[PDB]
Order: C-alpha cells, then sequence, then structure tokens
RNA sequence: AAUAUGAAUUAAUGCGAAGUUGAAAUACAGUUACCGUAGGGGAACCUGCGGUGGGCUUAUAAAUAUCUUAAAUAUUCUUACA
RNA sequence: GGAUUAAAACUAGAGUAGCGAAACGGAUUCGAUACCCGUGUAGUUCUAGUAGUAAACUAUGAAUACAAUUAUUUAUAUAUAUAUAUAUAAAUAAUAAAUGAAAAUGAAAGUAUUCCACCUGAAGAGUACGUUAGCAAUAAUGAAACUCAAAACAAUAGACGG
RNA sequence: GAGCGUUAAUCAUAAUGGUUUAAAGGAUCCGUAGAAUGAAUUAUAUAUUAUAAUUUAGAGUUAAUAAAAUUAAUUAAAGAAUU
C-alpha cells in the first residue's frame, strides 16, 4: 500500500529487497535480509548516520 | 528459501546455499553506498524523510533514526 | 484462413444493401390496377385502422400497398402507380401507391409537404 | 532459412520481454549476417560465436565435428527501463516472398505502402537480401540493388 | 500525463495499438493534414496539442475504452528520437528539417 | 509481477510538472535524484563461473578434446544428445555453492555426536578482525569445537604437510583429543579444589534434574488418578 | 566475420575418424560375441542338472 | 554514424531536389528587372507565316 | 584477419576503449595511438556519448606496460628517424586529447601502469586503481625521459612531500614502482576500486547520463561520474601501511628540494650529506645507489623537465617533450645514449645496466638545445577537438585527494581568521572528510590528513601551527 | 430429351391475434438435464441402452509439547569505547 | 481417398440366467397413456455381416522454434564420508509475463512459422427437392422464398429456490 | 436551391477477421496430389531459385545395454453371486 501511494504521489521511495521482493516498486532498492533485525537496524543505522551528516552540513552552512 | 524465489530478484543473487539465496554483498554495499547518499543529499536540502517499518521489534531503530 | 484457403475463395463477405422492392423488377415505379381495397391492423404495440390495396403490377405479380395520407378515392379497378417503401408496422405491406398519380388523387386539403401526397400549390 | 529466421524473430522478442541480457541463435551464415546488421545498428550489445553452452572465450574453429552444437551469442540492450529492440518481424515470409526492385524499395522508404507492406518509421530497422547478403533498405537503394526484403527490427 | 509530440504538432511514426477489445491504428501526418480520426480521439487530440493526425478503429468502437487507449497509446507506444538515438548509439535526422536548415 | 516503471521515474513525471506549470515549486529531493540516477534496467544477468569451487559455466567439452577412449572402452566420435541442448539456462541458475568443508563438518559430528550438545553461538562479531594462525589449533577469541578441527585440517593440506585429506584430518583430531582433555581435568579439578576451601553450592546439575522430574511427575500423577477414574466409570457402562 | 563459417574435415582428419569409428563398432560387437560365449560357458557348468534322457 | 554531418545539400540528395538556397535564388531572378533574368532556351520551334 | 590492436565497443552511453596487444602486455605503437585519436575526435563530435572508458583486455596482468620504445629503438639503428617522430608525434598528441577532452574519460588501471600506460591515465581526472595497479616510470633505465606529460602532471597532482616536486622527482629519476593503494594515496590514482568490482562499475557508467538540458562536458556530470566510482570504492585492507613512513617523506623533501637553477649532483649532495634518524640516512644511501645505476644525461634531462615544465601550460609542455623525442632519437652530439640502452634492456634481454659513457655534466645550453626545437626538423602536434591550453588541470583536484598545499592554505586561513579560534587536528580532519561536497567520505582522506599534520604542523596548546 | 409456362393434385413452414388441454424446461424446477438411437403416447413428452456435465472439486481437524546462572549481569546506551 | 469407429438398430444362425423398450396388469392421482410395483416380449450375449452415427468433449486440428518460477512424482545418469546428494528430461499442480469480451489459458487460449478443416444475423433448417450409399432404420451432400431487428456470450447487482 | 423531395439503382462506410465458453476443429488416424511448406557449408549460374559437391542439428535403419508387462487378435482357465 505504502509503495503503490508513493509511486501514485511522485515520492522517491528506499526499500530492503529480499530475494521474494520485487526490486522494481522502489527508487533506490538496497538488497538484503529483511527479516533479521540486526541485518535491517545495521542497515537502517547507516542509512540514519547518512541522514545526520547531512543535517549537520545543513546546520553548519547557516553558521558559518 | 530457494522455494519462495522470485526470479526478478536474479541478478542480485550470488548464489543458493543450505536451502536460501545468498544475496551479493558486493551489489549491496553499492547499492546501500547510492542509498546513502541519497538520504544526506534530502537530509541536507531540509526535505520530510519518513521511516516506515511494521515488523515487531523495529520500534526503537525507526524512532532514533528519525 | 490460411493463404491458400483465401486463393481458394475464402474471403470477408461483401457488404452490399439488397432489394426491399422485387416485385417491381428494379424500375422506379410500376402501374397496377387494384384489386381489392382493404383496412388492416397494425402489430403491436400500434393501434389503427391502416388503409392498404391489393394491386396486380403490368408485370403479372400482385402486391399489397400502402395508401398514404388522410382520406383516399380509390376503388377496384383503380389504376395506380407503385412504388418501394414498405409500411413498418403492416407485415407484408412492402410497397406504397402514389398519391396524385392515375386513379389516386391527391390528399384533400394537404397544406405541407404537398410534394408526397399529390397535392398542387394553392394560388 | 526463412523459417529459421523467423524462428530467431519470434526468440528475440521473448527474450527482450523477460529482459535477458544474452541469448543465443542458430550458428548459420544468414542468422550470422542477420545478427552483424543488429550490432552494427546498435540493436545489440555484443555478438559472440560460442557452442549450446555458452559463448567462446577463445577462438573454437569450426568443422563438421562441431557445427552440430555451434551457436551464436548476443547481448541485448535496454535502456530507460524500456528495451532497445522491442519488435521484430519478418516481412517476406515462407509462405508469401516479397521481391522488390529498388524503386519501390524507394517509395517503401518515402511513405508509400507497396504491397500491403507498411512503410519505413522513424528509428525502424528494414533489412533486404541481395545475392546472399543482408544490408539495410538504404544501404541497398545506394548500391542500386534489387533483393528480398526480409524483415523490420524496431 | 506528458506525452511525446513530434514537432509539437503530431506523434512519432504510426501506432497499432490494442486496448482490451479497440484496435488502434494511428498514423502520423504532415504539417497542416488536421485530425482525421476517430471524434473521441479527436477530443483527446485537441486537449493534449496533437494538430495533424490519421488513424482508424477496428473491432470495439467503445468510446470508453477508445479514450483510455489512446492515452495509454501516446505514453506506451511511443519513443522519442532522442530516446532511439541515445538507446541505439547512433545520429537520427530529420531529412525534411534539415532541408530547410541553414 | 511485471517490471514497475513508474517508481523508477519519478524525477521525470516531476519534471513534466513542473515544466508544464503544475507543480510551482521543485520539490527538496529533485536536485538529489537528478544527481544519483536509479538504477532502470532490470535484467537478467549471466554467469560463467560458480565463485565457490571455481567451476566453469557454459563451457563445452568438443570432441576434439576428449581423443582417448572413455572407460567403457570407446572413442567419442560425434556430439551426444547432451551436447546438442542448449544449455542458456544454466547461465542464470543461482550457483550452488559447496565446500570441501562442509563433508569434513558432516564427518566430525557424525563421528562425535555429542560435540553437538556443546551450545553454539550463531551470532557473529566481527568477522573483519579474525586474525589467526592455523598453525595451531587455540585461537584468542573464538572456542575450541569442530570448526577448529576443519580448520587446522585445511591448513595441513593447504601446507603440504599432508596429502591425504583423511592423514590430515586425523592428525587435527588427535590436537583437538589432547585439548580436550586438558580442559575436562581443568574444570574437575578446579571443582574438587574448591570444595577443599570451603565452597559451597546451593543446586548441582543433578540436583537441578531431579527438582525439573518431580516438577513433571507431579501434573502427571494427578493425570493418571484422573484418567484411570474416568476409565472405570467409563468402562463401568 | 571475415573466419570461415566451416572448415572440412582433411583427407587425414577422415581417414582417423573411420578408424575409430570401425573400432567401435567392432570392439561392441566383439564384447557382445564374449559375453555369449561366457553365458554358453555358464550354462554348460549346468546341463549336468538338466534331464534329456 | 553518431558522428555522421548530414547538413541541407545532403538532404536535398536524399529528397531528389535542388538545395533550398538554390530555389531561393532562382526565385529572385524571376523579376522583369531582376538580374539572371532569361528566356531563350524555347526559341528552337520552327515556325512558319 | 589480425585481431584489432585496440578494440572500441558501446557501453549504453559509454564508449569502450580496450588496449588489445596482450602479448605486448599493451604496449602503445603508432596504429594503436593514431587509432585512439581519431576515434576520440569522433566521440567528441558525438551527441549520444557521454563518457569514455579506457581499459586492457589483458587485466589484471596489464593495462599498458609503456610505449612501444623497443620499435623505435630499431628505427634509429636503422636511421629511419621519420617513422620514430611519427610514433612520438602520435602518442604526444593523443596525451595531450585526453588531457583536454571536454567529456568524462574513465581509466581502468587494473595491472602495470608504466610509461605511455601513465600517460593513458595520469591526463584524466578519473584514474582509477586497483590492487593489482603497479606505476612506475622506469625512462632512466632505458636512456630516455619522463615523457606523455608526466613533467607536467606529477609536479601538480602528487599529494605528499611534492611542495616543491620533490617526490614528483623522486618518481621519475628513481623509477619507484608504486602498488595499488599506495598510488592512490600519493595521487597517482584519484580512486581506488577492487578489480573484482569494475564489471559493475562499467555498467553503471554506461547507464548515467545527463539530466534535463545538461551536456555530458558540464561541471555538474562530471560530479555524477565521481559519485559514480564513489559507490563501488570500499574500505582499504586493515593491515594496510602507507609505503614511504615520516621520515622517509623527510629525506625526499629535503634530498630533492632543489632552486631553479639546480642540478642531479645537487641532489647527490644531499644525499650523501644527509643527517638525521638511522632509517632516513639509510634511506638516503639507497637512493643515492639507484641514482648512480641510472643514464648519467636520462637524470639532467629529467630534472631540466621538470623544472620548465612545473611552471608552463600544458600544450607548451606536452610540445617539449616531443622536441626532446626526436632531439634524442636523432643523436646530433652524442650526448645521449636512449637507442643503445633499449636495445640492451628490451631488444636483447640484459638484466645488468647498460655501461653508460656520457657521464659528463650537460651545460645549461647544451640542455636547452636537447629540449627546444630544431629549425631543421618541423614537428607540430596532431589538432583535437579541444584545441585548449592551460596552466592547471581543470578537475583533477576536485576528485583526487587532497595536496599537502591545499591542507596547509586551510590551516592558514584558519590560523588567520577573525575568529581566533585554534586549528586541531580533528578540526581538520572534519574539514575535509565532512565538508568539500566532492570529497566527503573519501577513502583513505583521514589518514592523510593525519601523515601531513604529524609530519609538517606543530601542535602547540590546543592549536595547529605549519612549522 | 431439355428449358419455360400453367396445372388437377399434394407436402413443408412463417407470422399474426387468440383461447384451450396439460405443466415439459429454468432452483435438487419438485423423476438431474441434454446427445445419439429405439419403442410408445391428445399434446407437450414418457420409457429403454450408452454417452456428456453444459449438476454434485458444491471439496475444509479423531484436540493434547520440554530443564540453567531473573539480573550487583539482560532490559538503559546518542559517534562513545576501543 | 482409405481405414477404424460407443450405444441403439438391422440381416442370418445359436443362446437366453439376470436386466429390460413394448404390451398386459397393480398402485398413485381430480386425471396419470408417467414417476413406484408385478408378469415381463424385442434387446442386452456369442458367431458371420450391414450401417458409419454420439455432449464421438479438452465443446480447444496437426507440426516446429521459443519465453519467467515453484512444488510434487517418474525416469536415466552421476557420485560417494552409503544411503542420501548433484544433474538432465517427462508428467501434474499453482503461478510471472503475455493474451483475452471476460470466465480464464499458462507452456498455450503466450511469442512466431507451416499446412488442413470450418464460420459470416435470427428463424426457416441440418428442413425441402435431387443425388449417392444401404436389406432397412437411415447416412452423406444440402438450398431458397416468406418474416423480423433481432439474436448470442462473459460478467455485475438483485430476486427466488420443494 | 431552378430546383427540392421521393422511389429504383451503383460505389463507399471493418476482416490492419474469427472457430473452449458467442456462427465456426473434421469421431479418429493413415496417406495421394498440392500449380503447399521445409536443414547446413561452398562453388557456379541466367540467382531466395537452379545445379553440383560436401555436411549432420530434422527424419529414419540396425545393433548393444537397461527397462516395462500394457495394447490388439486368438486360445485355454478361474471366481463370487444369481435363477
Ligand atoms: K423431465
Ligand atoms: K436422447
Ligand atoms: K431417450
Ligand atoms: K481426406
Ligand atoms: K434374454
Ligand atoms: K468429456
Ligand atoms: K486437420
Ligand atoms: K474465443
Ligand atoms: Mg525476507
Ligand atoms: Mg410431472
Ligand atoms: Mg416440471
Ligand atoms: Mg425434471
Ligand atoms: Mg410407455
Ligand atoms: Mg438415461
Ligand atoms: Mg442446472
Ligand atoms: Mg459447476
Ligand atoms: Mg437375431
Ligand atoms: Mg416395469
Ligand atoms: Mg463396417
Ligand atoms: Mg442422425
Ligand atoms: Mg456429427
Ligand atoms: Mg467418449
Ligand atoms: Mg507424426
Ligand atoms: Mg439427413
Ligand atoms: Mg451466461
Ligand atoms: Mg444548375
Ligand atoms: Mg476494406
Ligand atoms: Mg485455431
Ligand atoms: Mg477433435
Ligand atoms: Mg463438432
Ligand atoms: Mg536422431
Amino acid at each position: 500500500n505504502a509503495l503503490l501511494e508513493a509511486i501514485k504521489s511522485r515520492v522517491p521511495t528506499i526499500a530492503i529487497i529480499d530475494t521474494d521482493s520485487e526490486p522494481s516498486l522502489v527508487t533506490y532498492p538496497i538488497p538484503g535480509n529483511d527479516d533479521s533485525l540486526r541485518s535491517v537496524n545495521f542497515l537502517l543505522g547507516v542509512l540514519a548516520r547518512a541522514g545526520q551528516r547531512g543535517l549537520q552540513n545543513r546546520l553548519a552552512r547557516n553558521n558559518e | 528459501s530457494t522455494s519462495l524465489w522470485r526470479s526478478s530478484t536474479q541478478s542480485y543473487i550470488y548464489g543458493e546455499y543450505k536451502g536460501i539465496h545468498i544475496i551479493d554483498l558486493n551489489q549491496t554495499l553499492s547499492y546501500l553506498k547510492r542509498a546513502a547518499k541519497v538520504v544526506e543529499g534530502v537530509s541536507e536540502s531540509g526535505g520530510i524523510i519518513l521511516f516506515l517499518g511494521t515488523r515487531q521489534g523495529q520500534k526503537r531503530g525507526l524512532e532514533e533514526a528519525a | 484462413a490460411t493463404l491458400n484457403q483465401i486463393k481458394r475463395g475464402s474471403g470477408p463477405p461483401r457488404r452490399k444493401k439488397i432489394s426491399t422492392a422485387p416485385q417491381l423488377d428494379q424500375c422506379p415505379q410500376r402501374k397496377g390496377v387494384v384489386l381489392r381495397v382493404m383496412v388492416l391492423k397494425p402489430k403491436k404495440p400500434n393501434s389503427a385502422q391502416r388503409k392498404a390495396c391489393r394491386v396486380r403490377l403490368t408485370n403479372g405479380n400482385v402486391v399489397s400497398a400502402y395508401i398514404p395520407g388522410e382520406g383516399h378515392d380509390a376503388q377496384e379497378h383503380s389504376i395506380v402507380y407503385v412504388r418501394g417503401g414498405r409500411c413498418q408496422d403492416l407485415p407484408g405491406v412492402k410497397y406504397h401507391v402514389i398519391r396524385g398519380a392515375g386513379d389516386l388523387s391527391g390528399v384533400v386539403n394537404r397544406i405541407s409537404s404537398r410534394s408526397k401526397y399529390g397535392a398542387k400549390k394553392p394560388s | 532459412s526463412l523459417v529459421k529466421l523467423a524462428n530467431t524473430c519470434a526468440h528475440l522478442q521473448n527474450c527482450s520481454k523477460v529482459r535477458v541480457a544474452l541469448t543465443s541463435i542458430p550458428y548459420t551464415k544468414l542468422q550470422l549476417q542477420f545478427a552483424y546488421n543488429l550490432y552494427q545498428q546498435g540493436f545489440l550489445s555484443s555478438l559472440q560465436k560460442g557452442s549450446t553452452m555458452g559463448p567462446d572465450k577463445d577462438f573454437v574453429e569450426v568443422t563438421p565435428d562441431n557445427i552440430s552444437t555451434r551457436r551464436l551469442w548476443v547481448g541485448l540492450k535496454y535502456r530507460d527501463n524500456k528495451p532497445v529492440l522491442s519488435s521484430c518481424k519478418l516481412i517476406s515470409k515462407p509462405n508469401s516472398r516479397i521481391h522488390l526492385p529498388m524503386e519501390d524499395m524507394k517509395k517503401l522508404c518515402s511513405g508509400v505502402t507497396i504491397r500491403n507492406i507498411k512503410p519505413l518509421q522513424p528509428g525502424e530497422l528494414i533489412l533486404v537480401r541481395a545475392h546472399n547478403n543482408i544490408m539495410d533498405i538504404n544501404e541497398a537503394i545506394s548500391k542500386k540493388l534489387d533483393g528480398e526484403v526480409l524483415c523490420r527490427v524496431k | 500525463k506528458e506525452i511525446p509530440r513530434y514537432e509539437n504538432r503530431t506523434i512519432y511514426g504510426d501506432i497499432d495499438f490494442r486496448y482490451h477489445g479497440v484496435k488502434l491504428h494511428l498514423r502520423s501526418a504532415k504539417p497542416g493534414f488536421g485530425l482525421r480520426v476517430n471524434h473521441v480521439i479527436f477530443e483527446i487530440c485537441e486537449c493534449a496539442g496533437i494538430k495533424d493526425l490519421s488513424g482508424k478503429v477496428y473491432k470495439s468502437r467503445n468510446d470508453m475504452n477508445i479514450a483510455k487507449g489512446t492515452i495509454e497509446a501516446f505514453t506506451k507506444a511511443q519513443k522519442t528520437l532522442d530516446e532511439v538515438a541515445l538507446g541505439r548509439g547512433k545520429k537520427l535526422v530529420d531529412v525534411r528539417k534539415v532541408y530547410y536548415s541553414s | 509481477m511485471k517490471i514497475q516503471t513508474n517508481a523508477v521515474n519519478v524525477l521525470q513525471r516531476t519534471s513534466a510538472y513542473l515544466k508544464s506549470g503544475l507543480l510551482k515549486e521543485t520539490p527538496a529531493w529533485y536536485n538529489v535524484v537528478a544527481s544519483i540516477p536509479p538504477s532502470t534496467k532490470f535484467t537478467r544477468e549471466p554467469r560463467f563461473k560458480n565463485p565457490s569451487n571455481g567451476h566453469i559455466i557454459g563451457k563445452l567439452v568438443d570432441v576434439t578434446e576428449q581423443p582417448h577412449a572413455n572407460n567403457k572402452g570407446l572413442y567419442k566420435t560425434r556430439p551426444n544428445s547432451s551436447d546438442k541442448r542448449v544449455g542458456v539456462k544454466r547461465l542464470y541458475r543461482p550457483p550452488k555453492l559447496t565446500y570441501v568443508e562442509d563433508r569434513l563438518r558432516s564427518l566430525f559430528y557424525k563421528q562425535h555426536p555429542w560435540e553437538l550438545s556443546r551450545p553454539k553461538i550463531l551470532v557473529e562479531n566481527e568477522i573483519g578482525d579474525e586474525n589467526y594462525d592455523w598453525s595451531h589449533m587455540l585461537q584468542i577469541g573464538r572456542p575450541l569445537d569442530g570448526e577448529s578441527v576443519i580448520q587446522r585440517t585445511m591448513y595441513l593440506i593447504k601446507t603440504k604437510q599432508y596429502g591425504d585429506m583423511v592423514e590430515a584430518y586425523d592428525h587435527a583430531r588427535y590436537e583437538f583429543y589432547a585439548l580436550r582433555m586438558q580442559e575436562e581435568t581443568e574444570q574437575q579439578v578446579a571443582l574438587e579444589e574448591a570444595e577443599m576451601f570451603g565452597s559451597l553450592f546451593g543446586v548441582s546439575a543433578i540436583e537441578h534434574g531431579i527438582q525439573k522430574e518431580q516438577e513433571v511427575l507431579d501434573v502427571w500423577e494427578k493425570k493418571v488418578v484422573e484418567e484411570t477414574e474416568l476409565m472405570a466409570a467409563r468402562t463401568s457402562n | 566475420m571475415s573466419q570461415p563459417l566451416l572448415r572440412n574435415r582433411s583427407p587425414e582428419e577422415s581417414e582417423l575418424l573411420k578408424l575409430k569409428r570401425n573400432y567401435n563398432r567392432s570392439l561392441l560387437n566383439f564384447q557382445a560375441h564374449k559375453k555369449k560365449l561366457n553365458e554358453l560357458l555358464n550354462l554348460y557348468h549346468v546341463a549336468n542338472e538338466f534331464i534329456v534322457t | 554514424a553518431e558522428s555522421e554531418p548530414f547538413g541541407p545539400v545532403d538532404a536535398a540528395h536524399v529528397l531528389e531536389l535542388e538545395p533550398a538556397v538554390e530555389t531561393l535564388r532562382n526565385l529572385s531572378t524571376v523579376g522583369e528587372h531582376s538580374s539572371g533574368h532569361q528566356q531563350s532556351t524555347n526559341k528552337n520551334t520552327k515556325v512558319i507565316y | 584477419t589480425d585481431a584489432p590492436p585496440v578494440l572500441f565497443t558501446v557501453q549504453d552511453t559509454a564508449r569502450v576503449i580496450t588496449l588489445n596487444r596482450p602479448k605486448k602486455l599493451n604496449a602503445l605503437n603508432a596504429e594503436m595511438s593514431e587509432s585512439m585519436f581519431k576515434t576520440l575526435n569522433e566521440y567528441a563530435k558525438s551527441d549520444t556519448t557521454n563518457l569514455v572508458i579506457l581499459k586492457s583486455s589483458n587485466r589484471p596482468r596489464s593495462f599498458c606496460a609503456g610505449g612501444d620504445v623497443a620499435t623505435v629503438a630499431i628505427f634509429n639503428f636503422n636511421k629511419e628517424f621519420a617513422k620514430s617522430i611519427k610514433f612520438f608525434t602520435d602518442e604526444y598528441s593523443l596525451n595531450f586529447q585526453i588531457a583536454t577532452y571536454l567529456k568524462p574519460i574513465v581509466t581502468f588501471m587494473d595491472g602495470i601502469t608504466m610509461g605511455g600506460g601513465v600517460g593513458l591515465s595520469i591526463h584524466t581526472p578519473f584514474r582509477i586503481a586497483t590492487e593489482n595497479t603497479k606505476w612506475a616510470m622506469p625512462e632512466m633505465d632505458i636512456g630516455f625521459f619522463p615523457d606523455v606529460g608526466s613533467t607536467f602532471a606529477l609536479p601538480r597532482i602528487v599529494t605528499l612531500a611534492n611542495s616543491n616536486s620533490q617526490m614528483a622527482l623522486y618518481l621519475c629519476l628513481t623509477g619507484e614502482v608504486v602498488t595499488g593503494a599506495d598510488a592512490y594515496m600519493l595521487g597517482l590514482a584519484s580512486h581506488y576500486v577492487s578489480s573484482e568490482n569494475l564489471d559493475a562499475l562499467q555498467k553503471r557508467l554506461g547507464e548515467i547520463s545527463p539530466p534535463f538540458n545538461n551536456d555530458p562536458q558540464s561541471a555538474y556530470f562530471f560530479g555524477m561520474v565521481n559519485e559514480s566510482i564513489d559507490e563501488f570504492v570500499s574500505p582499504l585492507p586493515k593491515d594496510y601501511v602507507f609505503k614511504y613512513s615520516n621520515e622517509k617523506l623527510n629525506v625526499i623533501e629535503a634530498c630533492f628540494n632543489l632552486s631553479k637553477n639546480g642540478t642531479i649532483e645537487d641532489i647527490m649532495n644531499n644525499l650523501r650529506q644527509y643527517e638525521g634518524s638511522a632509517e632516513g640516512k639509510a634511506f638516503a644511501q639507497e637512493i643515492k645507489t639507484k641514482l648512480l645505476t641510472k643514464s648519467p644525461s636520462s637524470l639532467q634531462i629529467a630534472l631540466r623537465l621538470v623544472q620548465e615544465n612545473s611552471r608552463d601550460h600544458i600544450e607548451s609542455a606536452i610540445k617539449r617533450d616531443l622536441y626532446t623525442a626526436a632531439n634524442m632519437c636523432m643523436n646530433q652530439d652524442s650526448l645521449v645514449e636512449f637507442s643503445e640502452a633499449t636495445k640492451h634492456k628490451l631488444i636483447d634481454k640484459q638484466r645488468v645496466p647498460y655501461p653508460w659513457t656520457k657521464k659528463e655534466q650537460l651545460f645549461v645550453s647544451q640542455l636547452t638545445s636537447i629540449t627546444s626545437p630544431k629549425p631543421s626538423l618541423p614537428m607540430s602536434l596532431l589538432r583535437n577537438t579541444s584545441n585548449v591550453t592551460w596552466t592547471q588541470y581543470p578537475y583533477h583536484s576536485k576528485y583526487q585527494l587532497p595536496t599537502e598545499q591545499e591542507i596547509a592554505a586551510y590551516i592558514e586561513k584558519r590560523t588567520n581568521d577573525d575568529t581566533g579560534a585554534k586549528v586541531t587536528e580533528r578540526e581538520v580532519l572534519n574539514h575535509f572528510a565532512n565538508v568539500i561536497p566532492s570529497r566527503r567520505g573519501k577513502l583513505g582522506i583521514q589518514s592523510l590528513c593525519k601523515i601531513v599534520c604529524e609530519r609538517k604542523c606543530e601542535e602547540v596548546n590546543d592549536g595547529l601551527r605549519w612549522k
């Protein structure tokens, strides 16, 4: 449901794509195990820190 | 499980082992880096990033990511 | 059909309107003599006393022709001219008699569409 | 064999629909000339000789001993989530072969339907066979050649 | 949706598209040719900005399915010259346009 | 499911909205996605080698490469039926990964069934940190278990100290027995020495089992009595 | 493209091919002939238990 | 070919017409007072009075 | 009928150029150079080609073992000087075309990249190295000079101990071979990608295209190419340790620090009078030994070119290499031994160094003549589709590891800011790893910054001073 | 002998209105319908023999489940430790 | 063109328990030329023939090339630390894609090629007439006029169902 | 529009078709004609065809080895039950 709404709403999407999952339904697939909390939290953590660095670079350019 | 294979994922598969398909981590790393750069770009641009996960136990990771 | 079946005759049926006035023999109209004037009942859901006439054409074909207009002076032995055109609610009446031709006069006091009812122009 | 060519054109359509990157076709002169024209026209990424099991890495001379096991391996192209080689159909069919003079080939490339052949469309490739050589229709018109209009690729 | 238009007046080449029971045969036309197509297709072309077009509908002529089929054909059955050129690694030249160029 | 088009072309559909004027303001993601294009080929890719054993995929042995007679004493002069079947499917089927170590692992636990009873932790710490010198069996960071034997056997065959895998395996097995005997004694002696200095323990393993068996045997007593009384009434019928 | 599509067998290659094929047919005939004789020998060993008189 | 030059003159050959620039030049020499106006190739028909 | 020396293929919108001389380690002859030079001009005119990829079909054995100088030696022995000058006009003209090419060129240095191979990659802002990369400039042992514009590139791209071209002179005069990660850390390679990932990278390069109304020649697309390669970069091996230690970097920076009129003898003096750590002293003797087994004339010519092409524009530096090469094949003053040494090593297999005879010290006028165009021999570089010149590479800096001069500029600027703040090593690492858009997360960038601060900066209180 | 015409004479069928005698079909249509064939009956239809599903795939449990440091330790953890 | 072709039917000679058109009776019913019951002839059986028809159905002609998966059996082969494991085919089941009016089809009802049969509104009609074949019942071939603007399929929501 | 209407006619107006369920797969297979269709390489010719030579991937023949006991025709037997 969420993926189809994202397509309809032109919202780019990222998703973990397991071997039984359809890659074309998302803009940026990440091939990987989606059943283990360790694997998911590992990939989520990397994406979350990447976002944090972007946020820190935006707040830094405002200061200087 | 190889019995549950969605053959549209064929190009991501490294092989089968112990009745399951092994995902090619070399491609996972490249896709992950590309996805990470997108998150960084949207965050640096001020966009709204929504993290959706509804499997049991994911809340803690999802809340900290947000 | 295969290419050889088409070579042997297979093809789309042709579309061309078929004659609905076979008794005229491909003529615009034919003269005739009224054998008997009759009144017929429309098929449902129509109700009326439709005036028709049995006519023997100059080619020997006997037909049933509808007499159009309000009121007619057609009798037996009257010379009439028959044209194509069926009476939809009367089955078996496939022709029309021409008003104002032969012994059939034009519709009395017709004001509109006079040419269709053999009525001359009032001075 | 025009039948073999029909089989190959249908095979390429089937492979494009599933988006396989590499497939094989029968090893014959006509098939090789057909594939080579597609390769030069940018419809195929690669064209390699090989066997039933795959493309050859090193040259393998073809002889009667292995002719029955030879295949031609072609790479299909996909860009912007669309297949580059979407359709491939014969014009001259086994049961109705079409030979055109150079004058009629010029009309076909000019928008005129000749012998029920729909005219050449923008970005389409029509191949012609003349004296057992396969070439693009525009090249046959340049060489003043009359030939059989074999197929159209888009 | 945005639909590709050749010279912002017509379609790229010809289209033979099947939408359910509707067989659509659309052909591109010369400048000043006008719209000579099914009335349903005519209205769509007017809104889309197509000025020159010829075509014929076979089998089903259901208005609803002609309209939807036409929209689908204009998007899924067309390829721009630029997209063809990039996919094949070739240059595609409009001869008529070059003839009137400097 | 059909290969979707609308998820990867959000930038192009959005660009049409902006060019026409249907969307006034550029979205924040727009520039980011433009600089980092999505992959949109979704193709099936051939493979020509099994990464585990290096076996070549897609190679046909021609009759010219089989000049000598076979095990039956016959020469091969023509391709057989298998050689004449197209094998494109093998290029696309995910290769079955195999390892020689898997055969030894099955052997070790068939010879030592009770090694299975030693709990194993499958949760990894960091595979990249493992700096092991398999000249010796013991390693800092990992337990002594069947895998210690398998890795020792591979090092022996890799260094060519032994030629046959069986001989290297037997050599590793004895090293494993020696280490297991030294640990069985360190534990027995440590318990004995502690009791001799006044160490007290609440429940032993044997005692723990007795208590658990009592809990089960108490519920079983009730049910037996109940079901030996319903039978008496039902049978009386 | 310039490579010839097929190279015909040289007369020598055809000679060696014929030798192998003749050998294959002859070896199979011989092996079947010897198998039949070994079955005739094993039947002779037991024909003392068979009754014809 | 991706790097092949194709220009108005090449297009004219493909369409089997004189170059468009030539057509413009020939249309400018039509005026009775314009340069290039010439009509003599037809004076080759025997006439008797 | 024979396999073409260089193979050209299409990879979606990318055009792949593959060197196809495996038996010669992809050595570059006039035929190869001419083919590549002509095909690149066509791709520059094309509007369907976004980038070019220069690779080899012999990887990981070699990418390009160097120009085919053994054949040029035979020409000199046969007085076929016209043939020799054709070989250098083609090669140097191809090196000039690559340097000024307006579309991204991505070289896969998967194997031995020595000599001409360096010219195929050094001039591209996207020069990818692998574990199998072996970069070297072994011309001093053959009697030739550092060619293919290496005297204009190395003094401008090396990262460590290259303030005055000291490291550039060390590589060109000693012929030291650099391997994989070390080449990336020195600036010889813009990126470090595992060989196994080259197939995937090639496919991604073919799939990316300029967005909206941007041509492939825009800076925007160059950034896109850099990002695509970065997605395939992987962390360096855990055990990896940079090849040159600070002490070894101190020997090069001091012993190869000459003036505008320096000489090879001055370097020999420093290497013979060096004082410091035992490792540094021993390291200086090793350099002295090596530099005494080279061609006495080649070393002087190399130093001349480095001191001349380190402040000149690209076109004049490449043209000066053509003049030098021609003025060496035709040995008018018997001042060089390029032809005889080349036969001693390549045409004939001889491990021992060629016994040198021209062991004099050429004068400033003699060096000028050997590196200046003779008015009798007119030679010019072939014309390319760009026909532009400049004194600084337009893209190399953005997409490689920063140089020691860029880190100094930020410390000086930060130290002289109105903020009155203290420059700290931690702040330096952050400014180069998480600030610059094109360098964000660049492999081995924090390691390089720590090597520079530990050897160039003085840590006083909570601040850093540029010693 | 053929063709055409009329013809004693005689056969089949459509439509129209419009009741009559039954209730054959559509639901398990109150006897599953229909196909082929045979016999019988005011009329639909009934009966025998085989065939078909265009009717029963409309298909949906004889239930029973286990032991290791429950926490001064897991649960907390915000780029830290290493 | 040829051959074979269920059940019923027919021509001869045998057989005839049971079943069972018809017929004659008993019931049921307002009536009951029926459904149920009895007595039960032809037939059902065998031999030698005639005839060539069935919802003779997968309501789906045959051949060839080709396209994404899973499960389950079967077969052949391979291996061994000997009972499994690995391969390649066939069948069946559920599907992707594709096709389709849809129901659905799924290796075809998909992508293609080759050859044959057949269709062109309903009703009249598979009738009339003629012809051919058969002991016969019949089988094959097979119209037109008149009349009408209908007629049909899949699916939808209801209503109804002894 | 000095014509207009009407009747009688001709052309155009969907095969850029269909046959499980709507008209339409022949009960089945065998096989003749086919002015139906149909492999590979090379060389000629007057050229998508012809001829010649050569080839084995379709289609066949004979063995070897393994497997299976069904389908026709005929003959000889058995069984439970029924009257
Ligand atoms: K009934
Ligand atoms: K019946
Ligand atoms: K019946
Ligand atoms: K027949
Ligand atoms: K009986
Ligand atoms: K059936
Ligand atoms: K048939
Ligand atoms: K149908
Ligand atoms: Mg999963
Ligand atoms: Mg009743
Ligand atoms: Mg009833
Ligand atoms: Mg009933
Ligand atoms: Mg009865
Ligand atoms: Mg019955
Ligand atoms: Mg029913
Ligand atoms: Mg049903
Ligand atoms: Mg009888
Ligand atoms: Mg009875
Ligand atoms: Mg018979
Ligand atoms: Mg009948
Ligand atoms: Mg029938
Ligand atoms: Mg049946
Ligand atoms: Mg057959
Ligand atoms: Mg009949
Ligand atoms: Mg229905
Ligand atoms: Mg007039
Ligand atoms: Mg038509
Ligand atoms: Mg069909
Ligand atoms: Mg059938
Ligand atoms: Mg039928
Ligand atoms: Mg065979």
